């Protein structure tokens, strides 16, 4: 829900002293992917 | 009097970037918070035993501008005002004897993003989750802290030890000391100008040395160099297989399914938490070394700084008049003023 | 001097009468070593890779051959667990045994002396201290000399009244801004140098 | 580039801000790798260029509060963060922290340790109260907020010294302290 | 996925030496004509 | 593992199958050695 929802759910107490406290690291995630390779055409002699 | 802070991203250390290692990692409970915070009650003491060491005066004293100490000449370890931090001109000796990765110093992408991801441990480090942590002390609030007990002794003797600051002329307070050795306090005064001249000559040899030589500042440079190697390792115990089939988890899971990933996995996970487990123990006994060392120096700035001691050899070897403060990179240095 | 100590020793019992914040060297010994047996009970809900974090529910559904690749898993893991409490409690009982060593110092050169140590004994000059217990440490009541109003004096080193030079045996010389005197260095009392 | 994205090339499936790397990767290179044995520069294969890898932008969460027994306000520290970038952390991207509600601002401020949101700078110095890092601290005070301030050491004074004055105690105080050691 | 190097082995067993293929397996296919290293990179395809 | 002696498994199984045994020994004396080393290490604190 919010920062101090969080520290009450790290530290498992309803309640809270005065403190500065951890919680968990924020990362940005990918927007969406990117794919590149080598470009060939021809396919493999599978029939071989 | 200080080691470096630390925190580790337990997961992404483990499982950077996995929601499959994170959901494997999560079967065993607690382990990743008993690692992180004990970290953190490593941490936490380091701004502890720098607060014990230094902010000992609640109290900022101010030298005069004027400088009549009877020619005994502090101008060395005083605060010098021309420099940006107010250290003093042996501070900025013991300042550049040290070599230091990073310490907080505002990583902000900007750099270490890029070019100065490749040629760089420390933004390795970063990217692994080893995060170094700033002080609650700037430098500059240890140089004056430093300054505020420097310049209370040099105008107050032990008195503000005690309580408020009594001030005492220089030449008779050393006649205190002499008396507290023994050596009746008409001996200082018949020679004041030769003590001076010593007490001088004496400041300038510490200069002359730790100027020259490239080494002096050793039992500092072990910590330094301590964190940052078994930081390093720590980043090389993330390249193992622990048999498994690659160091990397993402060929791992690109390559496998759910299952034969599952086996592959937990291997990293296995071999990987034992290096924190490791790593985390070895930090909290070398905090217990420092915390010693802290507690020590703490006790050296007691009985050494806000006073003369009687304990032989304790403040240096020699009978003790009074000793001076200086701010180091994680130390203190005490500059002992002996009668001999 | 009597109605001072009272004094101070009411506000010791007055200030700890309203709350806990002075005992939280106590308190968080007591948290710490509470917390780590609250960890090590807590981890046994862990599967540690078993296909149950519960041994019975191994053996209620696994033969011989398949449930010992489950319990060497259970083993391998409450293992790790109890080493890594065990570990937490030997260096945890270091940071005490130092403040065992510095209590049994703090009583021998604090209650059963006068410490010259400057603040050793607490910040001013040491008289005597009392010990009180508590719940697993010690407390110190350390009572201290602090000089508390100054007046400024002018001074000079030495003396001359025949060409020869006088000083103290003990103390310091001060003029009020008329007449000189000699005086004790931690209180003004003037006497006529004689 | 300078986007976060899961790139992949050759099946080396990773997740990052790719740059334009100044590296003269010699022909035969196409990898470079970071210390820890891990990847940081690329040879794209179909355009002959060399790119820096660097995981996307991150760091620890960190959470002030002055206690739940007086308020429900709390500031927020983003250790090692300049404050543009958190605006970068828009929800637009899943953020591992699903609560962005402080990406609002007005009050952010930057420091040595990174950006703090929800706490005031204040000019006045006080007693450390809650331990930000580098000097800054933070409190709540007033019509209550939290306040982030650079900490006050101790009153400044200048000692009355000269090469000829002294001060003497006329008057004293018995005190009494207590000392607690487990 | 990509690869840097491929190879086919092509040839012709009884069913019953089918297991044998397998890595740092045993029997006369295993041991007398047709090993795999103990890391084998491929996969085994076979049929009657 | 199946023996407390390494050329035991060596010569019982085979290398696939050393993988899960020899590999129990490498684990399970790794620990020992860390047991060891931590209590010294400990114990060289006392010493001090
Ligand atoms: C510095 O301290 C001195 C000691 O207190 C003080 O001098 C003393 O002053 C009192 C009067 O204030 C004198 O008392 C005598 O005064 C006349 C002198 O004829 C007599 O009729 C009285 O009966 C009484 O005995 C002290 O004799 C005198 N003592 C000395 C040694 O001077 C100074 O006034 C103080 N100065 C300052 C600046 O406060
Ligand atoms: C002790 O004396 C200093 C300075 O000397 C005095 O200056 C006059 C006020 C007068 O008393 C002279 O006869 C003395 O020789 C005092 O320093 C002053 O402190 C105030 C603040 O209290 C400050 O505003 C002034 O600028 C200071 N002046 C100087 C010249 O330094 C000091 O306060 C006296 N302290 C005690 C405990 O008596
Ligand atoms: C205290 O000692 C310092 C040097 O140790 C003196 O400062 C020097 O003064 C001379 C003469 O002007 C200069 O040539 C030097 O360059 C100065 N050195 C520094 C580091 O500033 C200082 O003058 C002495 N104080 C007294 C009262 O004699
Ligand atoms: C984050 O803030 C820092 C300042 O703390 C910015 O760094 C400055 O960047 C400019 C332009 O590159 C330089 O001229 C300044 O000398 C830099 N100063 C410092 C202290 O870094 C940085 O660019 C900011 N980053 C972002 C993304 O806004
Ligand atoms: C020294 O200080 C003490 C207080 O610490 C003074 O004693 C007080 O004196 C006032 C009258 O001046 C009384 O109202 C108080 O009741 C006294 N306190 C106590 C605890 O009894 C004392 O007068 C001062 N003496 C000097 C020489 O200055
Ligand atoms: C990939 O294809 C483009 C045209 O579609 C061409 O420019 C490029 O040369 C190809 N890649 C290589 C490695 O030749
Ligand atoms: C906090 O609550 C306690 C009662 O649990 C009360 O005694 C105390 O005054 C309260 N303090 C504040 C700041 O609200
Ligand atoms: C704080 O002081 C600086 C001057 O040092 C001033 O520029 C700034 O506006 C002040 N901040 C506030 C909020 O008043
Ligand atoms: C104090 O020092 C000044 C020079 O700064 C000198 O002129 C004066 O005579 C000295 N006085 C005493 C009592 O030493």
């Amino acid at each position: 829900l919010d920062p101090l929802s969080e520290t009450k759910c790290t530290l498992k107490s309803f309640t809270v002293e005065k403190g500065i406290y951890q919680t968990s690291n924020f990362r940005v995630q990918p927007t969406e992917s990117i794919v590149r390779f080598p470009n060939i055409t021809n396919l493999c002699p599978f029939g071989e | 009097v200080s080691m470096t802070k630390t925190s580790v991203d337990c997961t992404m250390y483990i499982c950077g970037d996995s929601t499959e290692c994170s959901n494997l990692l999560l079967q065993y409970g607690s382990f990743c918070t008993q690692l992180n915070r004990a970290l953190t009650g490593i941490a936490v003491e380091q701004d502890k035993n720098t607060q014990e060491v230094f902010a000992q005066v609640k109290q900022i004293y101010k030298t005069p501008p004027i400088k009549d100490f009877g020619g005994f000449n502090f101008s060395q370890i005083l605060p010098d005002p021309s420099k940006p931090s107010k250290r003093s001109f042996i501070e900025d000796l013991l300042f550049n004897k040290v070599t230091l990765a990073d310490a907080g110093f505002i990583k902000q992408y900007g750099d270490c993003l890029g070019d100065i991801a490749a040629r760089d441990l420390i933004c390795a480090q970063k990217f692994n989750g080893l995060t170094v942590l700033p002080p609650l002390l700037t430098d500059e609030m240890i140089a004056q802290y430093t300054s505020a007990l420097l310049a209370g002794t040099i105008t107050s003797g032990w008195t503000f030890g005690a309580g408020a600051a009594l001030q005492i002329p220089f030449a008779m307070q050393m006649a205190y000391r002499f008396n507290g050795i023994g050596v009746t306090q008409n001996v200082l005064y018949e020679n004041q100008k030769l003590i001076a001249n010593q007490f001088n000559s004496a400041i300038g040899k510490i200069q002359d040395s730790l100027s020259s030589t490239a080494s002096a500042l050793g039992k500092l440079q072990d910590v330094v160099n301590q964190n940052a190697q078994a930081l390093n390792t720590l980043v090389k115990q993330l390249s193992s297989n622990f048999g498994a089939i690659s160091s990397v988890l993402n060929d791992i899971l690109s390559r496998l399914d759910k299952v034969e990933a599952e086996v592959q996995i937990d291997r990293l996970i296995t071999g990987r938490l034992q290096s924190l487990q490791t790593y985390v123990t070895q930090q909290l006994i070398r905090a217990a070394e420092i915390r010693a060392s802290a507690n020590l120096a703490a006790t050296k700035m007691s009985e050494c700084v806000l006073g003369q001691s009687k304990r032989v050899d304790f403040c240096g070897k020699g009978y003790h008049l009074m000793s001076f403060p200086q701010s180091a990179p994680h130390g203190v240095v005490f500059l002992h003023v002996t009668y001999v | 001097i009597a109605n001072q100590f009272n004094s101070a020793i009411g506000k010791i019992q007055d200030s700890l009468s309203s709350t806990a914040s002075a005992l939280g060297k106590l308190q968080d010994v007591v948290n710490q070593n509470a917390q780590a047996l609250n960890t090590l009970v807590k981890q046994l809900s862990s599967n540690f890779g078993a296909i149950s974090s519960v041994l019975n529910d191994i053996l209620s559904r696994l033969d011989k051959v398949e449930a010992e690749v489950q319990i060497d898993r259970l083993i391998t893991g409450r293992l790790q667990s109890l080493q890594t409490y065990v570990t937490q409690q030997l260096i945890r009982a270091a940071e005490i045994r130092a403040s065992a060593n510095l209590a049994a110092t703090k009583m021998s050169e604090c209650v059963l002396g006068q410490s010259k140590r400057v603040d050793f004994c607490g910040k001013g000059y040491h008289l005597m201290s009392f010990p009180q217990s508590a719940p697993h440490g010690v407390v110190f009541l350390h009572v201290t000399y602090v000089p508390a109003q100054e007046k400024n004096f002018t001074t000079a080193p030495a003396i001359c009244h025949d060409g020869k030079a006088h000083f103290p045996r003990e103390g310091v010389f001060v003029s009020n801004g008329t007449d000189w005197f000699v005086t004790q260095r931690n209180f003004y009392e003037p006497q006529i140098i004689t | 580039k300078n986007k976060c994205v899961n790139f992949n090339f050759n099946g080396l499936t990773g997740t990052g801000v790719l740059t334009e790397s100044n590296k003269k990767f010699l022909p035969f290179q196409q990898f470079g790798r970071d210390i820890a044995d891990t990847t940081d520069a690329v040879r794209d294969p179909q355009t002959l260029e060399i790119l820096d890898i660097t995981p996307c932008s991150f760091g620890g969460v960190s959470v002030i509060t002055p206690g739940t027994n007086t308020s429900n306000q709390v500031a927020v520290l983003y250790q090692g963060v300049n404050c543009t970038e958190v605006p970068v952390a828009i929800h637009a991207d899943q953020l591992t922290p699903t609560w962005r509600v402080y990406s609002t601002g007005s009050n952010v401020f930057q420091t040595r340790a990174g950006c703090l949101i929800g706490a005031e700078h204040v000019n006045n110095s006080y007693e450390c109260d809650i331990p930000i890092g580098a000097g800054i601290c933070a409190s709540y005070q007033t019509s209550q907020s939290i306040i982030a301030y650079t900490m006050s050491l101790g009153a400044e004074n200048s000692v009355a010294y000269s090469n000829n004055s002294i001060a003497i105690p006329t008057n004293f105080t018995i005190s009494v302290t207590t000392e607690i050691l487990p | 996925l990509c690869f840097t190097n491929v190879y086919a082995d092509s040839f012709v067993i009884r069913g019953d030496e089918v297991r044998q293929i397998a890595p740092g397996q045993t029997g006369k296919i295993a041991d007398y004509n047709y090993k795999l290293p103990d890391d084998f990179t491929g996969c085994v395809i076979a049929w009657n």
